[PDB]
């Protein structure tokens, strides 16, 4: 029905089948037909029913013999699952289980690919703990280097400094996006559709960890210098931080009058005399251990 | 009825816009935040009146 | 409320029914209805399934021995 | 609540009898199930014939009794008070002929019966028939007739029915097929009460297990399918 | 079907909306295997048991 173009019928007629109470067969050939089920509904469009699908297999299976084309297939297809909805760590999660499959490892496009998938949707994924420890742990892989300009990118992306959005265009654009016979640029940022959202998705991350530096180290950034360090128009600049502020995940107060933008927070008398306290605390401290050494150093150049 | 209720909705929805449009602002210009609300100067001013009253 | 349902399911159908059925009566027609769905491979609940519960749900006569009435 | 339930003649504290709900479920002692499908023209009843020695012999162990001529019955339950109730039966046709003239027609012949069930579970004096009585039967003017009428002394017009250990699982099966109205023939009734026969005991009904009475408009006599025909049944029911 | 499918997809179960399925009965012959199918089902999961 497939090979006919027929493939909404196809998916319906596949669908009914129940492959998990098909007990006598092998499991093996019960994940192929879950897999081939999974594409079925991908392919219809039917985003629910492929999760359901997907939870439907496990994942302890693939760490059998045989399993490698399971494993690829179906991370694949979870891949465009998560794609589709939006959930850059998880897809990266998927990269790098894809990139850990022995035969991905072996052969040295398939596992360039799968790094610098990895090392894409790392970057892509919004800052978060968990994401913070996912990047933490694909640097530290010496792989990397043999992909100069994603491990570049990914060491920026986690350097407390501000990278300028069209300073890292003017860089990487042609690394990124068309590549090179030497430079295998991968559609996770191509030119179609999904690839011009996730292009304007990591814009949006390149600009939230340059919000995120200016008000760890500012504390009060006028809204021209703000915009022109984001690579955004002052209206845009400022819709960006509003909506930043209102979900709670950085502290501003945007002084739309003035076009303050100060970041401290408000300095109860409580808590300034406390820092005062322990400056004085610790210079008591330093002296006492200083005078220590100091005694030390009489005592042994008499 | 419906033009109490309605017009009681009506207020509860300028309310919980206008609180919303302030959070990230902390010295916002009366026209700006009209201008997000799509209201007129007057209405919000007395509403933002109303409110802190 | 909290159950998926159908934009096919009216439940104003199956209030105006004239059988006399208590909360629990309705709280098990409700759980019934989703499990028929689910037993279907289908995470919407429809029309069809409702009905199927409900009358699943209403028969309480069991036996009755067919002459006490 | 419990100790109501010694004597036929003494009420549950909810309102019950529970000697007559006692013989009731003794109905299905025996182990058998029986069904009955009144078509547009034909009134067929099947039943179980379990034969568990070889020694038996097969033709004095139908359960299928020609109370007459044009009026049939078949016992399910305990086998001698069916028995006695099938002989009871008959003198109640026979005394019905004698004093009125023409045939007594089904409903009448088993509601006679089913006052004798009640007024025996009324004065205690016997324990209650155990033995539920299904009857078929053309009646001019009122076309295929099946009746079944219990110990307790209830009896009711039926499209079809069953009396056995497989009673409910039987009558919804035939709830599920009478419903899809469709011409009732001689050979879809047949047909349609061994499907159900089949289904609730899930059993390939080989042709010596099964018993097969008809009674037809064409023909208004009480006949007994031998094995060939049943088996032709059977085989055009495969197919 | 009964044990499996709660098990697997309480997503889908909440998704419905209905949570609970538990309950469920073996009523019949007296220790004709009824342990063993509490057992056989322990194929997957069923560890405590
Ligand atoms: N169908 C069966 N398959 C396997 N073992 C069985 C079966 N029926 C009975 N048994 C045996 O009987 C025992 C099971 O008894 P069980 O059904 O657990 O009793 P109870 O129902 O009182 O718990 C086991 O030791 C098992 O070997």
């Amino acid at each position: 029905k497939e090979q006919n173009g027929d493939v909404k019928e196809a998916a319906s007629i596949l669908q009914e089948l129940q492959v998990e109470t098909y007990g006598s067969m092998e499991k093996k050939e019960r994940v192929e037909f879950i897999l081939e089920q999974m594409r079925l509904c991908l392919a219809v469009k039917d985003y629910i029913r492929t999760q359901i699908i997907s939870k439907k297999i496990n994942t302890k299976f693939f760490q059998e013999e045989n399993t490698e084309k399971l494993k690829l297939k179906y991370y694949n297809l979870m891949i465009q699952l998560d794609q589709h909805e939006g959930s850059y760590l998880s897809i990266c999660k998927h990269y790098r289980a894809i990139y850990d499959t022995p035969c991905i490892q072996a052969e040295s496009e398939k596992w360039q690919q799968a790094l610098k998938s990895v090392v894409l949707y790392v970057i892509l994924a919004p800052f978060d703990n968990e994401q913070s420890d996912l990047v933490h742990r694909i640097s530290g892989d010496k792989k990397l280097e043999e992909i100069p300009k994603y491990k570049d990118l990914l060491k920026l992306f986690t350097t407390m400094e501000l990278m300028r959005w069209s300073t890292l265009v003017e860089d990487y654009g042609m690394e990124l996006r068309k590549g090179s016979l030497e430079s295998p640029a991968t559609d996770v940022f191509g030119s179609t559709e999904e690839g011009e959202k996730r292009w304007k998705d990591l814009k949006n991350r390149v600009v939230e960890h340059n919000i995120r530096i200016m008000a760890k180290y500012y504390t009060r950034i006028t809204m021209k210098r703000m915009a022109q360090l984001l690579d955004l128009s002052v209206d845009e600049s400022e819709a960006f931080l509003s909506n930043l502020v209102v979900n709670k995940t950085i502290f501003a107060k945007v002084d739309r009058l003035a076009g303050i933008i100060n970041f401290q927070r408000p300095k109860d008398p409580n808590n300034l005399l406390n820092d005062w306290s322990q400056k004085l605390n610790s210079l008591m401290s330093l002296v006492n251990k200083t005078t220590h050494l100091i005694a030390k150093e009489e005592m042994i150049h008499n | 009825i419906i033009s109490t209720h309605l017009a009681k909705l009506y207020d509860n929805l300028l309310e919980q816009n206008l609180i919303r449009v302030i959070e990230p602002f902390s010295r916002v210009q009366i026209e700006h935040i009209s201008s997000l609300i799509k209201l007129s100067k007057a209405d919000v001013e007395r509403k933002l009146s109303q409110m802190i009253l | 409320s909290k159950m998926n349902l159908s934009e096919e399911v009216d439940l104003e159908d199956y209030v105006a029914r004239p059988d006399k059925i208590s909360g629990a009566d309705i709280n098990s027609i409700c759980q019934e209805s989703g499990m028929l769905a689910v037993r279907e491979n289908r995470y919407i609940v429809l029309a069809k399934d409702f009905e199927k519960a409900y009358k699943t749900v209403i028969k309480k006569d069991e036996q009755e021995h067919e002459f006490y009435k | 609540s419990a100790g109501f339930d010694r004597h036929i003649t003494i009420f549950s504290p909810e309102g019950r009898l529970y000697q007559v709900e006692y013989a009731f479920k003794a109905i299905n002692q025996g182990g058998l199930t029986s069904v009955a499908v009144r078509g547009k023209d034909c009134a067929v009843i099947v039943t179980q014939k379990k034969v568990p020695d070889k020694l038996l012999d097969s033709s004095t162990v139908t359960h299928l009794f020609k109370i007459t001529e044009n009026i049939g019955c078949v016992m399910t339950g305990m086998t001698a008070d069916s028995r006695s109730q099938v002989q009871r039966a008959r003198y109640e046709a026979a005394n019905w002929k004698y004093k009125y003239g023409y045939e007594i027609p089904v409903d009448m012949l088993c509601k006679r019966i089913a006052d004798i069930s009640q007024v025996y579970t009324q004065n205690a004096e016997m324990r209650p028939l155990g033995c539920c009585m299904i009857l078929i039967g053309i009646d001019e003017e009122q076309g295929p007739q099946v009746y079944k009428c219990d110990p307790a002394g209830y009896y009711c017009g039926f499209k079809a029915t069953a009396a056995g250990v497989k009673q409910t699982e039987s009558t919804s099966f035939l709830e599920k097929k009478v419903k899809k109205k469709f011409d009732w023939t001689f050979e879809q009734t047949v047909e349609t009460a061994i499907t159900c026969l089949s289904t609730v005991l899930s059993i390939d009904f080989k042709p010596s297990e099964i018993e097969v009475g008809v009674v037809t408009v064409e023909n208004p006599k009480f006949r007994i399918l031998t094995e060939a025909e049943i088996d032709a049944h059977l085989v055009a029911l495969a197919e | 079907e009964v044990i499996e499918l709660p098990l697997t997809n309480p997503e889908l179960f909440q998704r419905v909306g209905i949570i609970p399925p538990k309950g469920c009965l073996l009523y019949g012959p007296p220790g004709t295997g009824k342990t063993l199918l509490a057992r056989a089902v322990a194929s997957q999961l069923d560890c405590n048991f």
